[PDB]
């Protein structure tokens, strides 16, 4: 019958590894590099679009940085279509929580929820896992500014600075070298762009190949503002930091 | 090589099970032809009764789907009847829901969509048949719409199906290249049937008796099949000029 | 409503008034209560208009699908399909249907399906609110193997009286003749039948 | 027993020259018993304002529901919902509960951010849209509000004149209703400024 | 509510009043009762207003998809069949009473539908609380082979009878004319015989008349930068 | 070979190997004999023990007052099929006040076994059954195979070495069919039949299992010292 | 059950609930505690139909305790009250609704403020300085309207509460067998054992 | 290769090998035939006597559907029973809705569509039987034969099983020598002869003959088994012809 | 029966490739060339009507399809897959948007819904991916004119101009040289016809070319008058004659 054609997506290897998770991680390593850096006065999300064209409409384009709510954003590395399925689910969870408790969802609770959905596809259902790794940048009044990552296994961890996608080994070493705890957003903006500039597989880092975002308490007084940078604004910050 | 067993893509982007269903289409070794008149649509098909123990009246590949729509099938009879029953059910349901007779092109599209599903869903196999739907539509007039195992469909001025479809197709192409019109300019369906039979004789290079053919005719508000004696009268007229 | 169907020598004729009321208001004075479910199988409807229309539409669908597979259905088969719907859904229906049809083998046949969903094959049938007033007249005047002209007169006179006494019945008398020759519609206006 | 008059309350909305106004009382009660004098019935999602009268649990539930839906709308559309669009969303959402409805009388008010056109709309409990040019009324003193608005209203009132008209419409209507009053709020809405005013009124 | 439909030479016309009521109170004085199912299939609704609107838009939506699927312009009999089968299923709990009219490749058509799913054919029809007043006019003046101008006149006169004589009807007359081989022309407020007279007095108040406890600016803008 | 992975696959010669492998489980099972006259029907079964400490596996199951069977092969499958027979016998009595005909009981077992041979996921039953009964048409004996094939017989045997008993019954056919109104002599013939299938071991008091049903005899099973009379 | 009162003072919330449990003809108990601790700084009193009251209260308690363990964090009184309201708003359109009215008294440790929420069985929520359910408010609100100040001490709140209970004992036909009084403040929940 | 390991898989030829393997099971079965006569049909089947212990006339193979249709089959007997059970459900639902007993062509398609459905999926196995069936309806006598593929046609005479070639040749002689037609009583005699002649392919074991018939004049259009004197008369006629 | 294929038929290979998606893209590559160009006041989408036979009436086969009154679509790859996607896209525009908000969806969100359907055929049990790439052109009030590409994976990207299918690589290079941000709709149509001629072997005329535009509102195509706010569809399919007129000025 049908058994003959079943790949069995949710089985252990003899070494105790999940084949499909490992192969999904291999897929993600070819995606554009995304970087998150957490500072005392905000978080930076920087990400590289994959080998683009001059005819691509950049100002209306979004493949890397997505808004989950007013306090939480994600950087994507992997299959964009898979990511949008999960992103929509995350957006709904946030709203469910807000409706239930009349408070914005704490960052970790949202992250755990999406991570549990990913986990389910590795243990039951016989379907392929989502070929996506997220960087979550967010703020709540319990822990303040937070960075997380999740991968196709459904495992998630917290970070001060982190990369996903291509050349994470080189990127993580560079971040580990120049990151300090008392760092500020403007310094983190510079570190993120410098790291991408060195790890990129392209010849040069330009505005049309980047997506950029900041989560700041640089919102007038006791509140948080998300800023998805426009193409011209990415061009300006590249000149300001002295990369172009 | 299980990409050849179920309807999934091969490395070339091909669906082999669909391609092999097209090959099953010619298993009966029967050729069919359809043409349009002014007021009618005619479909003729070869009739072969190889066993003397068979009841020849029950051997048929032309179906009366609805009052207005007829269907000839190229392929094995089990799949043919499968498609026939479904088409009949779809046509009846349409009339009930929407309050008017299902058009020939709409039925063709519906059956084509069902076929498309078999090429995408793994548990269902394609039907090894090509379905030619004929009618005189109340909006579009004489109509020929043909469906295949790939889920493709299109309207035709005239068409041919079977092992020797190319010979019939080229013969029909050459006639319409002369006349420069999209139909047989004839008043009576009787003469359109005579045209259809004549051009099949020319294309295949074979003579026909009354039992070697099967004929379906679509007029305004009804589709019907001809008896052996009706076909005989047609064959006599062809021979007498 | 006043409806009837009468078998005769050459086949069967269905007859009906044209009045549809909502209480004492005549919502439609030119209603067509003679309904085609197949070429030569028609029916007369009484009871809930919504129910009898819904039933008739389903039957027409069933007989259309029957015809595509098995050829022309018998009048008995049509009556059976009506009965199946009426009997199985008796709790949620208010429908009194007379089924009339012409076969070549069986000729004219009439089946009546009252409220409960039972079936009764009869030489002729009367139904609707107005039928109560013509049981006496119809029983006294019906003969088997009447001519077309006699049957038209019998139905015309019968429904004339039903209309006269029943406030729920009125308008025109519609008739549909079912024979080997085909299907003929007839209509008779108040100025004609009121003077009978 | 009647769900639409257990808690009491009223909403009224009016259009003016390049402006709209929406106003409500502050009472929540359990029939005869006054329970709260701070129960506001006007909410906003971006620049679109929604007043809701009727059963107070449904008022709260629907506010939470439309906050939910307009937040997802904004994330996907990348823009704030407009009054005309939101009106259709309220209608859709109410009719989906056709045979188990929310016992409410919603009122939409706002200015279209692109055309600058003032907009108001009202609904019955199951979604039928009343899109009036002049005014919309709702609540346990809707009859009184109809009487006040029909006589007091005139078209093309300036924002500060419209304030007086809608305030007097609400106040005097509420004073003829046992289940309305205990304070009042008036929103004066212009294309890019909104002023909120709490009115002084009798507390019986 | 008063709604009518009238067949004529080369098409059909429908008309309606513009009053919607909650009990004895007039909710809207200029209500739109003529709904579009498709470009050339229009209908007028009486009964529960939300139901007449909802059932129109649902069938109108499905009619549009059907038209796209079949590559054919929608037919009135399709709208009729879909409406009646939907309404029948809900046993009259959806309180939609409609007059459905339109033109299609088959010709011009006029039907009525009751909430429980029964339908009707006619040359002239009326529905709603003012239907008896309207039908009185239609029965007095209707004839075979009406012209477009005569049908519009008859239809609006029938609505007027409802406006003046039925308390459930009032205000203005809306008309839609559907002629074969032409665009359907929707004539919103075709007649306006009920404009309110000027009031005796202006009720504009002096500024500062209302007592105010608190003022504040409401933040309708999103969270700001910097 | 390549066509024995499941019951849903024909071989190139038109064989169903999973069904044939299920048939093989019966051949490994202990021998049981069935035979009848015109008044009575008898089951004789050689029970098998695991070792000298163990009990002897029961082979005969009662289905109704007038019907029962003996098994050879997978015992849990016999329990499933006998339970189904019990229900069907019971349904007939409760609904129709009618004792289920033995022939109809065979038809029901055939159909139940057939469904397990044409569908994916399932497996054939791994047991053979000999059904005896007395109904309105007299005594009956049926042989059930998990292929679905059910056969009405005068006598038969299934299990290991059953061929010896089957040949004996084929010789004795004309004698034992005439043993009417004598239950003891019919059982003797059955005990003598099953003896033709024994090697190394002989019929002891906890080895032998006998059942009988007849004209004025409800289906009753004899074990222990109740069968010493026939040893 | 019968009388449940609540009052929010300067630095605490005080909940008073009757002790009587009456099953028709007889008073079966005179020491019943109509309250559940949802979290260390949140208390919920309840009154309504028999069985449903305790079933609902314990169901809420279990859910809040589950949240507390999962997140290692105590939800704010506002968050708890919103959760409770939704459950009741969900319940009112169920096959068989919970016939339960509640008061939620909590001390918000983040804002350093006491908070009192009144929620009826329909899911009607209001934040109040003082509240009640049933007929309790009819007898007590005129006293609370007169004497209540937002800067009252806990001792003054208890004295005003005594005056409310005295008025209830005078004019109410039913004998509710006194009240159990509990205080919710920054240090948690405690019971006043002499009242 | 591997195209023959799963049902509903098209080979590169456009063939369903699993259906073709089901035909092998049919060809392995005993001989069964059908003869269409003047006002009805006759069915006959070869029953191999595996042993003396088989009770004569008890293991009935031919099955009735409704009261007017007879069914006989060769191959896997349980599969044939499963098909007849379905046929009985189809006939019952038809009569329930339409009142009239199911016409033979209508019944033929019900079996056909069901058998064809078992060639559409790999989760089911094709039927290992060819079924000869028919009877009398309002349009007269009809004989059909249905294969594992779901393919069926109307027949003047039909044969299947191990001795089908022999039987077919005999049937073809009857068609040629009787263009006017065969009587029901003649068809019973001829059916007995043909089974006896077809038994040469199964000559190792002896057999039992089983005949049934539906005829408008002889059985009132109802399916009946040929029993007693009429059966013996046919057996005698058959035995006379082989000698 | 029952669909017993409840497992994914598309899975990650050791190299991280999703084979079935790559193979679907290969099927798209074999497909006939289709293109889209965005102008300041409109969008144009175009393709070749590759007629399978001269007896076939290629007008009955619509490669360019109206999805909403202001949104149109064209494809490269497997035609039947496109046809069913068009049916689903038309329906989802109503069910998940118009029946909720009383207006047609903006281009980007309809594209998002189509993308979701194609993504699910890449992960759901017992199905293969769709063997098409779509080019969806549209207009809406707040986003203006837009053009999107949707691939078998469910990924979508906005374009100023692009091409898919057979000769896409050459066509995209041709479009890069000609496109600017000041093009009028007639200029884009002219460039579209120029670009499309390169990938067409045989006949090049109005009968062998299918071309539609998203441009100005067409009140003449609305079907009714009387409602000022309703001004007609922006989608318009060019006629055989209209194409031939512009082929003389080519
Ligand atoms: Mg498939
Ligand atoms: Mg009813
Ligand atoms: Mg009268
Ligand atoms: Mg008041
Ligand atoms: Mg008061």
């Amino acid at each position: 019958g049908s058994r003959r054609y079943d790949s069995r997506t949710t089985i252990f290897s003899p070494e105790g590894r999940l084949y499909q998770v490992e192969y999904a991680l291999e897929s993600i390593s070819h995606a554009g590099t995304a970087i998150g850096i957490m500072a005392s006065d905000g978080i930076v999300l920087a990400a590289e679009r994959k080998v683009t064209s001059t005819l691509l409409e950049q100002d209306t384009s979004t493949e890397k940085l997505y808004k989950l709510n007013d306090k939480i954003a994600v950087a994507v590395a992997g299959l964009t279509a898979d990511a949008e399925i999960l992103i929509n689910t995350a957006r709904i969870h946030a709203q469910n929580y807000l409706k239930t408790y009349n408070e914005d969802i704490p960052v970790e609770i949202l992250v755990r929820r999406l991570s549990d959905i990913k986990q389910g596809y590795t243990q039951h259902g016989g379907l392929r896992p989502f070929g996506v790794s997220f960087i979550y940048a967010g703020y709540d009044d319990r822990y303040g500014y937070q960075l997380y990552t999740s991968n196709p296994s459904g495992n998630y961890t917290g970070w001060k600075a982190i990369s996903v996608g291509a050349n994470t080994s080189a990127a993580q070493t560079l971040l580990q070298m120049d990151y300090k705890d008392d760092m500020k957003v403007d310094d983190a903006i510079e570190l993120a762009l410098k790291t991408l500039s060195k790890t990129t597989d392209s010849s040069a880092l330009t505005y049309d190949r980047l997506e950029f975002a900041t989560i700041r308490k640089g919102a007038n007084d006791g509140e948080v503002y998300q800023k998805i940078f426009k193409p011209q604004e990415i061009k300006d910050i590249l000149v300001k930091t002295g990369i172009t | 090589g299980y990409d050849r067993h179920i309807t999934i893509f091969s490395p070339e982007g091909r669906l082999y099970q669909v391609e092999y269903a097209f090959k099953a289409t010619n298993q009966t070794n029967i050729n069919s032809l359809a043409v349009r008149g002014k007021d009618c649509t005619v479909v003729i098909s070869q009739k072969k009764v190889p066993d003397k123990l068979l009841d020849p009246t029950t051997v048929s590949y032309i179906f009366c789907i609805s009052r207005t729509i007829g269907m000839v099938v190229n392929g094995p009879i089990p799949d043919a009847r499968n498609a026939a029953l479904r088409a009949k059910a779809e046509a009846a349901e349409f009339r009930y829901k929407y309050g008017y007779d299902m058009p020939c092109d709409v039925l063709a599209k519906r059956m084509a969509n069902l076929s498309q599903i078999y090429t995408q869903r793994a548990y269902m196999r394609p039907l090894g048949v090509i379905l030619t739907f004929v009618s005189v539509d109340e909006e579009l007039g004489p109509s020929i719409y043909k469906t295949d195992p790939a889920g493709y469909y299109v309207g035709y001025k005239a068409t041919a199906t079977g092992p020797k479809q190319q010979e019939i197709t080229t013969n029909l192409e050459n006639h319409f290249k002369k006349s420069k019109i999209d139909h047989i300019n004839e008043e009576s369906w009787e003469k359109v049937v005579e045209f259809a039979i004549t051009h099949m004789i020319d294309a295949l290079g074979t003579e026909f008796s009354k039992n070697d053919l099967e004929v379906g005719v679509a007029t305004k508000d009804k589709f019907f099949t001809l008896s052996a004696e009706n076909i005989e009268e047609r064959l006599v007229a062809i021979a007498e000029q | 409503t006043s409806i009837m169907a009468v078998t005769f020598k050459d086949g069967v004729i269905l007859g009906a008034d044209s009045r549809t009321t909502t209480g004492a208001y005549i919502a439609n004075r030119v209603t067509d209560k003679l309904t085609r479910v197949h070429d030569k199988i028609w029916c007369c409807r009484s009871g809930s208009a919504a129910d009898t229309q819904a039933i008739a539409d389903i039957v027409q669908y069933h007989l259309e699908l029957y015809t595509s597979q098995y050829g022309t259905p018998s009048t008995e088969t049509a009556a059976s399909v009506f009965k199946e719907l009426c009997y199985e859904n008796k709790d949620n229906l208010t429908a009194g249907i007379i089924v009339a049809g012409y076969d070549d083998k069986n000729k004219g046949e009439v089946y009546t399906i009252p409220l409960g969903g039972s079936v009764h094959k009869l030489p002729y049938a009367i139904a609707g609110s107005g039928s109560t007033f013509i049981y006496g007249y119809c029983d006294k005047n019906f003969r088997e193997n009447m001519s077309k002209e006699e049957t038209v007169d019998f139905i015309k006179h019968s429904l004339s009286q039903a209309i006269k006494w029943d406030g729920s019945s009125g308008g025109v008398i519609r008739m549909v003749v079912l024979t080997a020759a085909g299907v003929e519609r007839l209509i008779f206006y108040p100025d004609e039948y009121e003077q009978l | 027993s009647d769900p639409s008059s257990i808690n009491g309350g009223i909403v009224v909305a009016m259009t003016g020259k390049d402006c709209v106004a929406i106003a409500c009382d502050l009472r929540l009660g359990s029939q005869s018993l006054g329970v709260s004098n701070k129960f506001e019935k006007i909410f906003h999602y971006g620049h679109v304002f929604l007043g809701i009268t009727g059963l107070a649990t449904d008022v709260t539930t629907l506010n939470e529901m439309f906050r939910y839906k307009t937040n997802l709308y904004k994330l996907k559309e990348e823009r704030a919902i407009e009054p005309e669009t939101f009106t259709q969303l309220v209608s859709s959402s109410l009719y989906e509960r056709r045979f188990g409805p929310y016992f409410v009388g919603p009122v939409v008010a706002g200015i279209n951010s692109k055309s600058g056109k003032p907009f108001i709309a009202g609904f019955d409990l199951i979604g039928c849209i009343d899109e009036a040019k002049d005014f919309i009324v709702s609540g346990t003193a809707s009859d009184q509000l109809f009487g006040m608005c029909e006589s007091l209203y005139e078209p093309n009132l300036e924002p500060e004149d419209l304030f007086e008209t809608i305030s007097q419409a609400l106040l005097n209507a509420a004073d003829r209703d046992a289940l309305s009053g205990w304070g009042a709020v008036v929103y004066i809405i212009k294309k890019d400024e909104v002023v909120k005013r709490y009115l002084k009124m009798r507390q019986d | 509510t008063t709604i009518v439909g009238v067949k004529f030479n080369n098409g059909v016309v429908i008309a309606a009043d513009t009053r919607s009521t909650q009990g004895p109170i007039v909710a809207d004085k200029n209500c739109a009762k003529l709904h579009r199912i498709s470009p050339k299939i229009w209908c007028a609704g009486a009964g529960t207003a939300a139901d007449t609107e909802a059932v129109t838009q649902l069938i109108g939506s499905n009619i549009e998809l059907h038209s796209l699927y079949t590559s054919r312009e929608p037919r009135v009999v399709s709208a009729l069949q879909m409406l009646k089968q939907h309404l029948f299923k809900y046993q009259g709990h959806i309180g939609a009473y409609l007059i459905v009219a339109g033109v299609d490749p088959t010709g011009s058509h006029l039907f009525s539908i009751h909430a429980e799913g029964s339908t009707d054919v006619g040359y002239y029809l009326s529905l709603g609380s003012g239907s008896l007043a309207a039908m009185a006019v239609l029965e007095s003046h209707w004839k075979q082979d009406l012209t477009k101008e005569e049908a519009i006149k008859l239809a609006s006169d029938a609505i007027q009878a409802g406006i003046w004589n039925d308390l459930g009807s009032g205000s203005n007359v809306d008309v839609c004319v559907m002629e074969i081989g032409k665009d359907a022309e929707y004539l919103r407020n075709y007649l306006t015989p009920n404009v309110r007279e000027e009031k005796q007095k202006s009720y504009k108040f002096p500024r500062g008349t209302t007592a105010v406890l608190k003022e504040s600016i409401v933040n309708i803008c999103d969270i700001q930068e910097e | 070979n390549n066509y024995d992975g499941d019951t849903v696959t024909f071989s190139p010669t038109g064989r169903l190997f999973q069904v044939e492998y299920a048939l093989e489980a019966i051949k490994q099972g202990s021998v049981t004999v069935g035979l009848r006259s015109n008044t009575h029907a008898v089951l004789v079964a050689l029970k098998r023990n695991a070792d000298e400490l163990s009990s002897y596996q029961k082979k005969i199951i009662k289905c109704d007052e007038h019907m029962g069977l003996s098994l050879a092969g997978l015992a849990p499958d016999a329990r499933v099929l006998s339970n189904y027979l019990r229900q069907q016998c019971n349904y007939s009595s409760l609904v129709f006040n009618r004792k289920l005909a033995v022939e109809r009981a065979g038809h029901l077992l055939c159909d139940k076994a057939q469904k397990n041979t044409q569908s994916y996921g399932g497996r054939p039953y791994g047991v053979g059954l000999l059904i005896i009964g007395y109904d309105k048409s007299g005594a009956h004996l049926l042989e059930f195979q998990p292929s679905g094939n059910v056969t009405e017989l005068y006598g038969t045997a299934i299990g290991a070495r059953s061929q010896g008993a089957k040949t004996y019954l084929e010789r004795t056919l004309d004698t034992f069919i005439k043993i009417d109104g004598n239950p003891d002599e019919l059982i003797k013939a059955g005990v003598e039949a099953i003896s033709q299938s024994l090697r190394d071991e002989s019929l002891t008091v906890d080895n032998l299992s006998i059942a009988i049903v007849g004209k004025d005899t409800p289906f009753t099973i004899y074990d222990g010292e109740a069968v010493a009379k026939y040893i | 059950m019968d009388i449940i009162l609540g009052i929010r003072v300067q630095d605490s919330v005080i909940l008073a609930s009757s002790k009587a449990v009456t099953r028709g003809i007889s008073v079966l108990k005179d020491s019943d505690d109509k309250t559940r601790q949802l979290s260390p700084h949140t208390l919920m009193s309840f009154a309504g139909e028999a069985g449903d009251t305790v079933q609902f209260a314990e169901y809420i308690q279990a859910n809040i305790q589950l949240y507390s363990i999962r997140e290692d964090y105590e939800l704010s009184p506002q968050a708890v009250s919103s959760f409770v309201r939704q459950e009741l708003a969900k319940s009112i359109r169920s096959r068989r609704p919970y016939q339960v009215n509640v008061l939620i008294g909590g001390y918000d440790k983040k804002k350093n403020k006491p908070e009192l929420y009144q929620i009826d069985y329909l899911g009607t929520k209001v934040e109040l300085p003082y509240g009640a359910h049933g007929y309790s408010g009819f007898y007590t609100f005129s006293l609370l309207d007169h004497h209540y100040r937002p800067d009252m001490t806990t001792e003054e709140g208890l004295d005003l509460l005594k005056l409310c209970v005295q008025e209830l004992e005078k004019r109410m036909p039913m004998d509710f067998k006194g009240v159990i009084v509990k205080i919710v403040d920054k240090d948690g929940i405690r019971q006043v054992d002499d009242f | 290769t591997g195209y023959d390991l799963s049902n509903s898989v098209f080979s590169p030829d456009g063939r369903n090998f699993q259906v073709e393997y089901a035909v092998k099971a049919v060809e392995n079965g005993t001989t069964s035939i059908g003869i269409k006569c003047n006002d009805g049909v006759v069915f006959a089947v070869e029953k191999l006597i595996t042993s003396k212990l088989l009770v004569p006339q008890k293991n009935v193979k031919i099955q009735v559907v409704d009261r007017h249709i007879g069914c006989v089959y060769s191959g896997l007997i349980p599969d044939g029973r499963h098909l007849v059970n379905r046929g009985r459900e189809e006939a019952a639902s038809f009569k329930k809705l339409y009142k009239t007993p199911i016409p033979i062509p209508a019944f033929a398609d019900r079996l056909g569509q069901y058998v064809q459905a078992h060639t559409l999926y790999n989760s089911v196995r094709p039927f290992g039987v060819s079924t000869i069936f028919g009877g009398v309806d309002k349009n007269g006598a009809h004989l059909y034969m249905l294969e594992p593929s779901g393919s069926y046609w109307g027949y003047k005479g039909a044969a299947t099983g191990k001795g089908r070639q022999s039987a077919k040749a005999e049937l073809e002689k009857l068609v040629d020598h009787h263009p006017e037609g065969l009587s029901a009583r003649e068809a019973v005699k001829q059916a007995a002869k043909i089974i006896y002649l077809a038994h040469e392919d199964n000559k190792e074991k002896d057999f039992e003959l089983e005949i049934s018939w539906c005829s408008l004049s002889e059985t009132n259009g109802l399916h009946k088994f040929v029993k007693g004197d009429l059966l013996q008369e046919a057996i005698d006629f058959a035995q006379k012809e082989i000698n | 029966m029952t669909d017993r294929y409840s497992f994914s038929l598309t899975t990650f290979s050791p190299s991280g490739k999703l084979g079935q998606i790559d193979y679907a893209l290969t099927a798209v590559k074999q497909g006939v060339t289709s293109l889209g160009i965005k102008a300041t006041n409109g969008v144009v989408i175009a393709t070749e009507k590759k007629s399978s036979s001269p007896l076939a009436m290629s007008e009955t086969l619509s490669k360019v399809s109206l999805l909403t009154p202001d949104i149109g679509a064209v494809y490269s790859g497997m035609g039947p897959d496109y046809r069913v996607l068009v049916d689903k896209s038309r329906k989802v525009a109503h069910t998940s948007y118009k029946r909720i908000y009383g207006e047609y969806p903006p281009t980007k969100l309809l594209v998002s819904e189509v993308a979701k359907i194609m993504q699910e055929a890449t992960q759901s049990g017992g199905v293969r991916p769709f063997g098409v790439s779509l080019l969806i052109a549209g207009h809406d009030e707040f986003n203006g004119f837009s053009l999107y590409q949707v691939d078998p994976s469910g990924s979508y990207f906005p374009w100023k101009a692009t091409a898919i299918g057979k000769g896409s690589v050459a066509a995209k290079t041709f479009l890069e040289k000609r496109w600017n941000d000041e093009l009028e709709l007639e200029d884009a149509i002219h460039i579209a016809l120029l670009t499309l001629k390169e990938s067409v072997e045989g006949e090049f005329n109005g009968d062998t070319i299918e071309l539609a535009i998203i441009g100005d509102e067409n009140p003449d195509l609305l079907g009714y008058t009387g409602i000022p706010t309703d001004k007609g569809p922006r989608f318009r399919k060019l006629t055989s004659q209209e194409i031939n007129d512009r082929l003389e000025a080519l």
